[PDB]
RNA sequence: GGAUUUUUGGAGCAGGGAGAUGGAAUAGGAGCUUGCUCCGUCCACUCCACGCAUCGACCUGGUAUUGCAGUACCUCCAGGAACGGUGC
């Protein structure tokens, strides 16, 4: 059991992330886990009004993340 | 240590299937990678949502923790899933 | 010690189930598995503003039932006895 | 290991409902409060108490509150919020 | 300083009054008397905290770890 | 024990409750411990949806009855 | 690969200022040092404040100790 | 071969094209429709062709009943009781039946829910102004005939008779 | 075998404001029926902030495609917005 999740080819790609609360946001991947916990380096979020607010490194739960859709073609 | 419905779910990939979200997301498209634990990866996949947003993405990945219900076809409802 | 094991021996017992959403179905526990999911036969299941409708059989989960009422003439002193 | 656990951590505060027949109350996510005395416990907080008394409010959806009593009921320990112990039975 | 575990934080804090604060917006302030390994809490004199107000006491109070969003040591 | 429960109805059209309001009725061929159910040729009511073979997960279900004899 | 658990361990390293957002609640969240950390990411914060994005108030609470089955994501700041 | 509870619990029951559960009775030549209690309203659409019913009545309640295939029949009359037993009855097949006037189509405007009708290949649809009377006496009706109903055909419908 | 993807739950609660606006046939209290006055529950319309923007389904008119396939959904233009959900 505790398979880890198939994230090995959407590594250092960009992708955008949904967070629970309706969250969004866009960053390349730089990491895996086992509990679905993903690495955003230099990530940006979406704010209610439409700008993006650039978070730097942020770590996402796999408890809230709704889905990860991959802007970059593998 | 493996289930019925995970292995039909692991047996219909690469068909034309959708997946809907407990929040009304629909990702819709070829099934390229399905683990154990309801973890759906797709290509050249398309949101039809409850919120109705439909657009066309090229790769998508909706895990098993939101996932609420999938709609598969029924090519693999005759054999060898009668029981 | 454990609670399923005197859930599992409470069946042929006229019960009700109490859910999170405010449904209620009261009848006889048929039965009972190790991960409480409760069989019944013959219920009646009332929702949150909504008609009594009578079933011939229900199966409950243990994660969705949020209370549980048992009659006043049930032995609990004696079904606690493992 | 076990039963020192429970006989010494927040378990006990059960363990002094059953042993010594004290009333508590069990303030759920319905809000609705229910006292009575504990009667059956277990690791995952599963309460089988009896005489146990259940007191909310509604709305007509002014609203108003309401109570009602049960000769003996069974609550998981999912539902349980907020468990509290008063010497409310002397 | 040094990096403390939560739990020898959470074995120490016993006898110290402190709140613990629920999701749910309500808070418990009082002396922690028991705390084990499962993050669950026991008090004594517990007073509760409703919108930035008293609301009363309950004397011993028991808050699962389900429950309980954040805890405080005052 | 005998764990009898669900396979008495196995290959028979069951209506399961979710947890939002609706209601799936469908075929049950398979189940696991998850409480996975695979309902083939499912209809959806809260109107009808033209769904087919829906596999819901156990996390949204909240009650299961039977609605009529096996095709 | 970068791990979580070892960018957590050089935060918690560094003493630096990060922000943590709660689950479905996204008027108010934390803000802290992160001193030690556990298994169940349980965050130990010093001098913590929290930040509610409605009312735009700072409530400091001081030694707070976060579970991780709240925090959904966790951002550096510089303040 | 009258319609009996053991001819219904032995006859083929399965999905049809439009994902509805559908019961194939075709081929029992039925005189009458009757004993339709034994199905307990599992059934969304009800194959009752080719057989020789000559009034649509006798069916007891069924909510789930929304689609009744009565084609190459020999119908002549409609029930008045067609609404008390079927309110959710939406889709009408009576082509090829047995309808000669006019007046057996009043009892079928108290189907609030219907909206698709066939009354194709009938004597009643070869009389004068026949889909503007059926126009104005059902007006929930949105396809008569394979055809839909627009909104200069319902204002000669609700001009003339008026 | 209660610590992130299933079973000891992060669930509960409330629908913006105003107007000498309108109704409780049989169901509010008080000034101790009836008539009148006051106050903590809806729907219809009007005004400010058609609560806002988004996409899907859908109706009218015009318009293009005549094509042999196993399907989230399928031409375009304009008007209306009865429905769904998303963030404030």
């Amino acid at each position: 059991k505790a398979h880890p999740p198939e994230l090995k080819k959407f590594m250092d790609k960009k992708l955008s992330l949904k967070l629970n609360g309706g969250r969004h946001v866009q960053g390349i991947l730089r990491g895996f886990d086992p509990f679905m916990n993903l690495v955003i380096d230099e990530c940006v979020e979406m704010a209610t009004s439409g700008q993006q607010n650039n978070i730097g490194m942020v770590v996402i739960r796999g408890n809230s993340i709704i889905m990860l859709e991959a802007l970059e073609r593998v | 240590s493996i289930g019925v419905p995970i292995k039909v779910l692991h047996e219909a990939e690469g068909h034309i299937v959708t997946c809907e979200t407990n929040t009304g997301e629909v990702y819709r498209g070829k099934l390229i990678e399905a683990e154990d634990n309801m973890n759906c990866q797709m290509s050249n996949i398309t949101v039809t949502y409850r919120d109705g947003r439909v657009a066309q993405l090229e790769q998508v990945y909706i895990r098993g923790s939101k996932i609420r219900f999938l709609i598969l076809p029924d090519m693999l409802k005759n054999a060898p899933m009668l029981k | 010690m454990k609670l399923v094991r005197f859930l599992m021996k409470l069946s042929h017992e006229t019960v009700t189930i109490e859910l999170k959403n405010g449904t209620q179905v009261h009848g006889t526990i048929t039965g009972v598995d190790v991960s409480m999911n409760t069989h019944l036969k013959a219920v009646k299941m009332t929702l949150k503003n909504r008609e009594p409708v009578q079933l011939e059989t229900l199966s409950i989960r243990g994660n969705n039932i949020r209370y549980f009422i048992l009659p006043d003439s049930l032995p609990l002193d004696t079904l606690l006895v493992d | 290991r076990e039963e020192e656990e429970f006989n010494t951590g927040p378990l006990s505060v059960l363990t002094q409902s059953v042993k010594n027949n004290t009333q508590v109350l069990i303030n759920c996510r319905n809000n609705k409060k229910l006292l009575g005395r504990v009667k059956a416990f277990d690791r995952h907080c599963n309460m089988v108490l009896e005489n146990v008394k259940e007191m909310w409010t509604e709305v007509p959806k002014k609203p108003v509150n309401k109570d009602r009593y049960i000769s003996k009921m069974f609550l998981r320990g999912d539902s349980v919020i907020v468990v509290l112990r008063n010497p409310l039975i002397a | 300083s040094l990096p403390l575990n939560p739990k020898p934080f959470l074995n120490g804090l016993t006898g110290k009054p402190v709140m613990v604060k629920l999701k749910w917006g309500m808070e418990y302030k009082g002396y922690l008397v028991s705390v084990d390994g499962y993050m669950n809490m026991q008090l004594a004199n517990t007073e509760e905290y409703i919108d930035g107000a008293l609301s009363g006491h309950l004397g011993e109070v028991l808050i699962r770890c389900n429950n309980v969003l954040y805890i405080r040591g005052v | 024990g005998k764990s009898s429960k669900m396979l008495q109805h196995i290959d028979y059209r069951m209506r399961c409750i979710l947890q939002d309001g609706r209601i799936f009725i469908g075929t049950f061929k398979a189940f696991d411990k998850h409480m996975n159910l695979i309902l083939c040729d499912c209809d959806e009511f809260r109107e009808k949806r033209v769904l087919g073979l829906v596999l819901l997960r156990g996390e949204n279900l909240v009650s299961m009855t039977v609605e009529g004899p096996p095709p | 690969m970068v791990q979580p658990i070892n960018l957590i361990f050089r935060y918690l390293q560094n003493r630096s200022r990060i922000q943590v957002w709660l689950y479905e609640q996204v008027n108010m969240r934390i803000e802290g040092c992160i001193i030690g950390f556990d298994e169940y990411m349980n965050l130990v914060l010093d001098d913590a404040e929290e930040i509610h994005s409605k009312t735009k108030s700072r409530k400091q609470l001081g030694r707070i100790m976060l579970k991780g089955d709240n925090i959904t994501l966790l951002q550096s700041v510089s303040n | 071969v009258k319609l009996t509870a053991e001819l219904i619990e032995q006859a083929a029951q399965y999905t049809n094209a439009v994902r509805d559960r559908e019961l194939d009775l075709r081929g029992y030549k039925i005189p009458v429709i009757e004993n339709l209690g034994a199905t307990l309203d599992q059934f969304d659409a009800i194959d009752f062709s080719d057989n020789e019913i000559r009034k649509l009545d006798g069916f007891p309640l069924l909510r789930r009943l929304k689609t009744l295939l009565v084609n190459n029949n020999r119908i002549c009359r409609i029930g008045e009781g067609l609404d008390q037993a079927l309110p959710c009855l939406t889709e009408l097949i009576l082509t090829n039946n047995s309808l000669v006037e006019l007046g057996d189509l009043d009892p079928l405007a108290s189907l609030k829910s219907l909206t698709y009708l066939s009354i194709l290949r009938n004597p009643v649809t070869n009389k004068k102004h026949y889909r503007l009377y059926v126009i104005y006496k059902v007006p929930q009706v949105r396809v008569l005939d394979f055809q839909k109903v627009k909104l200069k055909e319902r204002q000669e419908a609700e001009k003339m008779f008026k």
